C-alpha cells in the first residue's frame, strides 16, 4: 500500500523505524494535533504525534526540530540523536540541530563527536585532553553577552564533560535568573549537582519541574537514582515504577516498538529490588507487564 | 607459553609495573601494553634493553575515548593474565567519591573490552578503591555470561608490605618474612593479625600505636608530596609480585600462598573480603579460614565488615544520573 | 658498608634508579637521597618497602636554586658511589645549541660540592653530554687537587646492550651475552665490534644496517614520542645495572670486566675513551687493549677518534672560562 | 674473607659435605681440609671444578692416631669455623656399648688442638651423640679456658628437615617453609611443635602417627640398608645448610633464626637444650623462649627434659676423670 | 611434567649425582633411580630431604646380574631424559682395553631395555671411555629401528671446566666463564682452543705446558689418590649441571650452547667428533663450525681426528 511504500521509503538514510502501529497519519493535518498534543502535558504521544506529521515530509525543515527535543526528553536517547543527525545532514546550520546534538550526545558519553557539535552549534553566532581551541572560542565571559541564555545558561555540558562537578553547578546555579522558565533547563541544573553527591540540595529543583510540567519522566528518573543513592529503596522503587508506568500512556498495549530504547529503565528497578531481600521479581517480571 | 597484558600502561604505576615485569617475566613469555596515549613511545623504549625470548606488543588508540576500541578488541587476541591499572591523578579536591564516580566507568568499559572476545583469563585489578571496584567487574562478568569466582583477585599486598616493614623496625635483631593482613583496603577496613606471627611481641601501648600507623600511612604519604601525588613507585612493587605469584602458579612452577580481596563463597557472611586463599593451575582451589584471634582483634573485624559490606552496597548500586 | 647516594633522582629517570637500586641492594647497606623539589616524596614511596638491612636518608634543596646548598653538605658523609643524575628534562621548544652551558655549570656545581667532604668516593656521570661533561669533571676533580684518575667512571652500557639486542633478534636462536663497543656515548662516535664475538656472523649488507640502526637508534626513540618525551627507562636501567657492578666489585665480592668511559692514562693517543676495563677493591686495577679488528673498523675507529678530539677539546675549553 | 676448615674429609659424610660447601661459599673465601687417611684424594679431586675465588688447602696426618698432631696445628691458623665431623664407621659399633668411648674421645682430640692456637671461632658439632658431645667440648674448652657459650653451635637442624617434609606429603596444597623443633637430638628427646604453624591441622590420631615417625627416623635408613651404614646424604645436606647460616650471620650479611643445640645460660632448667636463637657478627645474640604450647606437648617436654638431663649427665661423668 | 632416571645411582658417583639433581630440578618433577644393589638405602636416605614438589621412585635389581631384568623395564616406562653412569671402577691391576672388555658390555644392555619401551627419550652416556661407548649406543638403538640423530649426546665438559680453571688460575684477576675444548674425551685426542677467548695471553711456553696440563689431569689425581679410587666428585659435578642444560632446553626455558661429543651427519671427516651445537624443544636443533684456528692447533686437530677415528673404528665392531 501507499502506507508501506511510504513505510520502506522512510527505512534508508532516514530509518528511525519505529514500529508503525499507531492510527495518527490516518488522522489529518498531524502537525496542528502535535504542537496541541503537549501543550498541557504528556510529550510521550506527543513526540508520537510528531512522528506521524514527519514520516511523510522528509524535507519539512521543522518536523524533525521539535521531534528531536521531545524525543530526547522522554527519556529515549538512541533513535533520537540519530533522527536528529539525520536532520542535521540535510539543512546543517541551526542550534536547534547542534546544541540538541551536542548535550544529549553526551549522555553516551562520546567525548567525540560532542565538540564538534558544539562547534556547529557556535559557528553562526553571528556577532586534559584536546579541549583547547574548542573551549578558547567558546569563551565569550562577559565580552559583550553578558547574560546570554544560549551561551552563560549553556556550556556546563562542557564542564561536565571534564567531570569538574564544581564549576558547573556555580555555572548553573548563576544561570536561571534569566530565562527563568523552562522544565528541560531545569534537568540541565538538577543532574549536575546529583552527579557530584549533594543529592539533598538538588532534590528541589526536580519538584520545580513539576511546578510548571508535572509530566516530565526523566525527572522521575533522577530523583529515583538519587533516592536510589540516598539508600531509600522503597518509595524510590515506586516512584521509578510510576516512571516507567507513565512513560507510556493511551496506545501502550500497541504503543511499543523494537523494546530496547526503553531498556535501561526497566534495568533500574534491578539493582534495586535485591537490596531489601524481596527479590522474587527478578527475570520472572520480564513481560513488562 | 604465557601471554600478559598490562592494560593501563604509559603512565604512573603502568610504566614502573611494566619495567619490573621486563626483568622477572619467564623465558619465552610476551608481554603487550596498551594505552589511550604513549603507548608506541614506551614500547619503542623497553625494546631496545636485552634479555632474549620476551616480545613486546602495542597498540595505540583513539585520543578521544569511544567504546568498544577496535585495536583493544584485537590486542586482546590470546592473553593469560590482564592487569587492569588506569585510573585518575591525585588531585587535590576529589574528596573520596568523586574518584570512584569517574573510575567505575571506565573500569566497566575496559573489563567488557577485554573479556567480549578471551574468557578465560585472570583480572588483576589494582586501580584504587579496590573495596568497590571489584564488585563493578563481578557485575559486568555477571551481566555478560561467562563469570568465574576462581579467577577474580583484587591485590592488596601493599598493606601486607606496610605492615611486614613497620613491625620489623621496633624489633630489630629478629626478622619475619610476611604478616596476615584481614579486611579490606583503606582507612578503616585494615586490621593486621599481630597474634599469628612467631616470636614475642612489643608488648601493648605501642601495638595499637603501629596498628593505626598501618592505616594512616597512605595519608602520610600523600602529605608528604605537598599533596599533589600519591603512592605509585610502592605500589608498582607490590603489584608486580602479585602478578609473578599468578604467573609461576598459573605455569605450575608454585603454589603460593596469598592475601587477595576476593569472593568469599561460602564461610564468612560478608561477599566480600580479603583472607588467605592458595593459588594454583586453575586460580584459587582452596579457601582457608581466618584463624584463632584475640579479643583486641575482635573489637576491629566487626566494624571491618560493616564498613565493607556498605562500601559492596555502594558499590553495587552505582547509577548514572541523565542531564 | 657502601652508602650509594643518587643525586638529582627525583624525576623521571631517577625515580626508576632508585626503585631499582632499593630492591638488589646488599643486607646492610644505606641509600641516600637528595634533589631540589620532589625528593621527600620519593623518600615516603621508598620507605615503606619491606626490605630489611636498608636504611633510606634523604635531603631537600632550596627551590630556586643556590650554589654550594648546605643541606647537601649534610648528606655527602661516607657516600662512596656518588651518581649524578641531574640532568636537565627540556623540550622540543628549543634545539641542542643550549643545555650544555646548563648541564656543566650543574655539573661543576654538584660534582665540587660532594667532593668537598668525600674525597675517597667514585664519581660515575650519567649527565647527557658524556664526551664533553666527563672532562668537565676530570677538570673539577682536579682544580681541588684531589684527582684519582681510578675513580671516574661515565656510563656507556646502553650502548651494549643496545648492540646486544639487535644482534640477537637477526641470529636467531643462537644468543651471546654481551657485544663489545668502543668510540664514544653520541652520534657517530660509536663502533660496535662484531667480529670478535663466537659465530658465524651474517653477511656484511645487512651488518651495515645493524650497525647503523645501532648507531642512530637515539633519534627513533624522540621521534616515536610525538617528539616530546625521550628513552627514559632503558638508560635507568643500564646505570642500576653499571653502578651494581661498581658496589659489588668495590666490596672484594666480584672482579668484573667492564666497559666505560675512563682516562686511558698513556695507553692510547686520544685523552679519554671507552676501552675494557677490569674492577677491583680500589677502582680500575688493569687495562686491556682494543684486540684484532677488521678493515673497517680501523676507518669506524679513525673517525670516532676524530670527533672525540674535537669533543674533549671544546669541554677543556669551558672549563678553564668558567671562573 | 672467611675460613672455613672442615675436620673429616674422606668418610660418607665429609666428602658430600664439602662438596656441597664448595659450590656455595662467597666470593674470595677460603676451605681447609683434614683427615688422618685420604686427605689428599679428596683435596685434589676438588681443585678441578671450575669455581673463581674459592682456594683449597689441605694436611694429612700419621697412620697412627698419635694426639696433637702438627698438621693441625700448622693447618689451624687463622681459621675462622670450625666444623667438627669425624666419627668412627658404626658397622662394628655394636650398640652404643664401646661407640660412645671412642667417640667422646676422638672429638675431645679434635677439640682441645684446635683450640689451643686459634680461640676465636665457631664450633659446629655434628658427630655421633650430640647430647653428650656437647657438653664434653664446653668442659675441654674450659679447662685450659676460652670458653664462650655464645659461640658453641651442636646441629640439631636434621630434625626440622625431617618434620617439614612429613607435614607436606598429608597436607599437599599448602607448603610450609619449616617446622620448629624442641628437645634434644636422641631417640625420644625429639618434640616437634605442630601447633605453632598456620593453617588448619589434622585430627589428633593421624597427628599422634606423625610425631611419632619422627622421632623414629633414624632406624628406618639403618634397617633399610640392612645394617650397610646409614643415613649419610641427608646429614651433609643439614650441615651445609647450617654451616652456611653461620658463616653468612658471621660475614654480616644476614641475622637468621635457628634452632640448635645451645647452652642456657639463665632461662631454662636444663644447662643445654635445643631451643630458638639469633645470630649475629658474635655468635649468638640473644635467645627466645619456647612460646606457648598445648597439654600434650607439655608432658613430651617434660619427658625429654628427663632423659635429657642423664643424657648430659653421662658425659659429664664421663669427662671430668681424665684430669 | 619431566622425568629424570638415573641408572646405577648407587656408586661412589652415582650418590653424589642424584643429590646434585635433587637440588635444581623444577617443581614438579620425578626422580627415578635404578640399580643393581643399594638403591633402597639411597632412595630411603634421599625422600627425607625437606624440598616440595619433587618425588622419588626407585626399582631394585637382582644380585646376579640377569640381562633384560623386568624390574628395571617397569621403571622406565614415563622417563623424559636418560642418564648412563653405570660402570667399573679404575682400581689397579689393568689397563685401559680390559676396562673396555667389560665396559663395553654393560653399555649395550642397558641401552637395549629402555629404548624397547622408551623410544622418544634423550640419552646422556657418561660411562667413560665415552670415545668408544657413544657409537655403541648408536649401534645398538640402530638395531631396533629408532635412532634419533638429535638425541644422543656425549658428556665432555669436564675437560671444558678443568681447562677454564687452569686458565684462569693463570690471568689473575681475569675471568672468563668457558673456554672451547674439541677432539674428544680421552687423552691426546683432548685439544683446547685457547686463541678464542678475550683477553692477552702468555707466551707460547706457558699456552704449551697448560696443553699439557690439561689432557693430564686424570692421571695425575688417581697419583694423588694412591692407587685405587677416581675423579669421583668432579665426574659427578659436570655430569649434573650439563643434565640440567638438557632439562630446561626440553621445556622452552633456555637455548643452551654446549659442545659435545655428538654426530657430524655430514661434517667433518670422522662421523663422531666434539663440536659446538645448540639445542631446543626437539633435542640437536642447529650444529655450527669450528672457527678460525692457529696453525699449531691445526696439526694437534688433525693427530686428535687421527686417534679418533682409530678410537671410534674399534669400537664400531665389539665382534
Amino acid at each position: 500500500a501507499e502506507a508501506q511504500e511510504q513505510l520502506q521509503r522512510v527505512q534508508n538514510e532516514t530509518n528511525y523505524p519505529f514500529e508503525p502501529n499507531n492510527p495518527y497519519m490516518y488522522h489529518d493535518k498531524p502537525m496542528e494535533e502535535g504542537i496541541a498534543m503537549l501543550q498541557l502535558a504528556n510529550m510521550a504521544e506527543a513526540a508520537l504525534a510528531f512522528e506521524a506529521v514527519c514520516q511523510k515530509e522528509p524535507e519539512n525543515v521543522e518536523a524533525w526540530r521539535r521531534l528531536g527535543t521531545t524525543q530526547a526528553e522522554n527519556e529515549k536517547d538512541c533513535l533520537a540523536i540519530i533522527a536528529l543527525n539525520h536532520a542535521r545532514m540535510l539543512d546543517p546550520k541551526d542550534i536547534a540541530v547542534h546544541a540538541a546534538l551536542a548535550v544529549s550526545h553526551t549522555n553516551e558519553h562520546n567525548v567525540g563527536a560532542a565538540l564538534q557539535s558544539l562547534r556547529s552549534w557556535l559557528l553562526s553566532q553571528p556577532q586534559p585532553s584536546e579541549y583547547r581551541d574548542c573551549c578558547t572560542l567558546l569563551y565569550a565571559a562577559v565580552e559583550m553577552n553578558p547574560n546570554d541564555p544560549q551561551l552563560h545558561a549553556s556550556l556546563g555540558v562542557l564542564h561536565n564533560l571534564s567531570h569538574r562537578f564544581d564549576e558547573a553547578a556555580k555555572n548553573f546555579r548563576r544561570a536561571v535568573e534569566l530565562r527563568p522558565d523552562d522544565a528541560h533547563m531545569w534537568n540541565k541544573l538538577g543532574a549536575t549537582l546529583a552527579n557530584g553527591n549533594r543529592p539533598q540540595e538538588a532534590l528541589e529543583a526536580y519538584n520545580r519541574a513539576l511546578d510548571i510540567n508535572p509530566g516530565y519522566v526523566r525527572v522521575m528518573y533522577n530523583m529515583a537514582v538519587s533516592y536510589s543513592n540516598m539508600a531509600q529503596y522503597p518509595l524510590a522503587a515506586k516512584h521509578i515504577t510510576r516512571a516507567i508506568a507513565l512513560q507510556a500512556g493511551g496506545t501502550n498495549p500497541q504503543g511499543e516498538g523494537s523494546r530496547i530504547a526503553t531498556r535501561g529503565l526497566w534495568d533500574l528497578l534491578r539493582m534495586t529490588l535485591n537490596l531489601m531481600d524481596r527479590s522474587d521479581l527478578v527475570e520472572a517480571s520480564w513481560q513488562q507487564d | 607459553m604465557v601471554n600478559v597484558a598490562v592494560i593501563g600502561a604509559a603512565g604512573g604505576i603502568g610504566q614502573s609495573l611494566s619495567l619490573l615485569l621486563l626483568r622477572e617475566l619467564p623465558f619465552g613469555s610476551t608481554l603487550s601494553l596498551y594505552d589511550v596515549v604513549g603507548a608506541p613511545g614506551v614500547a619503542a623504549d623497553l625494546s631496545h634493553i636485552d634479555r632474549a625470548g620476551i616480545t613486546v606488543k602495542h597498540a595505540a588508540g583513539k585520543l578521544p575515548p569511544v567504546p568498544r576500541d577496535p585495536a583493544l578488541t584485537e590486542l586482546a587476541e590470546g592473553v593469560d593474565v590482564f592487569v587492569i591499572v588506569a585510573g585518575v591523578p591525585r588531585k587535590p579536591g576529589m574528596t573520596r567519591d568523586d574518584l570512584f564516580n569517574v573510575n567505575a566507568g571506565i573500569v566497566m568499559d575496559l573489563v567488557l573490552t577485554c573479556a567480549s572476545v578471551s574468557p578465560n583469563a585472570c583480572f588483576c585489578i589494582v586501580t584504587n578503591p579496590v573495596n568497590s571496584t571489584t564488585p563493578i567487574a563481578a557485575q559486568t562478568l555477571r551481566k555478560i555470561g561467562v563469570y568465574n569466582k576462581n579467577k577474580l583477585l583484587g591485590v592488596s599486598l601493599l598493606d601486607g608490605l606496610r605492615a611486614t616493614r613497620f613491625i620489623n623496625n621496633a624489633r630489630h635483631p629478629l626478622v619475619v618474612p610476611y604478616v596476615p593482613v584481614v579486611g579490606g583496603h583503606s582507612d578503616v577496613t585494615i586490621v593486621p593479625l599481630y597474634s599469628q606471627i612467631p616470636g614475642p611481641l612489643p608488648d601493648e601501648s605501642t601495638l595499637k600505636e603501629i596498628r593505626k600507623r598501618v592505616q594512616v600511612a597512605g595519608t602520610e604519604v600523600v602529605k608528604a608530596k605537598a599533596g599533589r601525588g600519591s603512592a605509585t613507585l610502592s605500589m608498582a612493587e607490590a603489584g608486580a609480585r602479585f602478578t609473578m605469584h599468578v604467573v609461576k602458579a598459573l605455569m605450575g612452577l608454585d603454589t603460593p600462598m596469598v592475601y587477595a580481596y576476593v569472593d568469599t563463597d561460602g564461610e564468612h557472611e560478608c561477599p566480600f573480603l580479603a583472607m588467605p586463599v592458595v593459588l594454583g593451575k586453575n586460580g584459587i582451589e582452596r579457601r582457608l579460614p581466618i584463624g584463632p584471634i584475640t579479643t583486641v582483634e575482635k573489637e576491629m573485624l566487626e566494624e571491618a565488615v560493616g564498613v565493607v559490606k556498605k562500601n559492596i552496597a555502594k558499590g553495587e548500586t552505582f547509577a548514572r544520573s541523565k542531564l
